[PDB]
DNA sequence: AAGATCTGAATTTACGGGCGCAACTATGCCGGACGTAC
RNA sequence: UUUUGGCAUAGUUGCA
DNA sequence: GTACGTCCGGCCGTAAATTCAGATCTT
């Protein structure tokens, strides 16, 4: 172990990867949510290009 | 012609500067060269 | 039209090139509004 | 913490050298309407430099 | 520097103390000048 | 006459400023050292 | 029986 | 004996500075 990397939502390593809309509803996640952001201390952070 | 105006020119007038952007001399003539194009 | 003379009225609607050149024209209006506000007060405060 | 702080504050570079660090890269995601969220996620920032 | 004089300590350390005191008073009145680096509060932030 | 000096007159870094206010958010400063309990 | 409060930043946004 | 754990020490306008031509002195 060397640390913890924040994970961008709906990436290939987020747990919401490739989940159908039903399973996203079961996890109380909006299927229309595009993702593309991190959760840092509960705050949704987006990196501006 | 093209002469500086607006707030840059007003700035330079109140911010007295040794370097005008568009310094000029509206120089007049008095003899026949005032009316003669060739002489002017 | 190549150098940005738009020929359609606002009623007729602009073409894509015409629309993009018009957006270019309005961008200078926005930027000069911004710089005017940037120079708002400075000349006036110096004068007073 | 090192990623986390940089994503929590948006100051990028060395933490102790944050005086000369580029700021505002990471921003709290703007959840006011769905169009605003999409616009924020697709955003480019041009620094003065 | 006071206990250096009370003890009668060496001169080079006294000069270094005077140097650091000069820097500290100068950055206490004015923490911005084209000389030594700025003073930080041990928290990575300059002093006001 | 010649010179050295030498003293007033042309060229390079270097601070130091940079819109009125509003409104909202969100984030923030340790490692040795010493004891006590188990 | 009469209180109250973090400073300095950074970002975003409104009007001129 | 071992670890923890929590308490104490580390742009443009001046404005100064550097180099070149009279001028009195020096020779």
């Amino acid at each position: 172990f060397i640390g913890k990397i924040p994970i961008m939502l709906r990436s290939t390593y987020c747990l919401l990867n490739g989940l159908t809309d039903r399973d996203l509803c079961e996890l109380n996640e909006c299927p229309l949510d595009p993702g593309g952001y991190f959760i840092i201390n509960g705050s949704e952070k987006v990196l501006i290009a | 012609k093209n002469v500086t105006l607006g707030v840059p020119r007003l700035k330079e007038l109140i911010n007295i500067s040794k370097k005008p952007k568009t310094p000029s001399l509206t120089v007049f003539l008095l003899g026949q060269s005032a009316r003669d194009a060739e002489r002017a | 039209e190549s150098r940005g003379f738009v020929e359609n009225s606002y009623l007729a609607g602009l073409t894509p090139t015409e629309f993009f050149f018009h957006a270019m024209g309005g961008r200078e209006g926005l930027i000069d509004t911004a710089v005017k506000t940037a120079e708002t007060g400075y000349i006036q405060r110096r004068l007073i | 913490d090192g990623l986390k702080y940089s994503l929590a504050t948006g100051n990028w570079g060395d933490q102790k050298k944050a005086h000369q660090a580029r700021a505002g890269v990471s921003q709290v995601l703007n959840r006011l309407t769905f169009a605003s969220t999409l616009s924020h996620l697709r955003r480019l920032n041009s620094p003065i430099g | 520097l006071r206990r250096n004089e009370q003890n009668g300590a060496a001169a080079h350390v006294i000069a270094e103390d005077v140097k650091l005191l000069q820097f500290h008073v100068a950055t206490m009145v004015d923490n911005e000048l084209p000389g030594l680096p700025r003073a930080m509060q041990k928290s990575g932030r300059p002093l006001k």
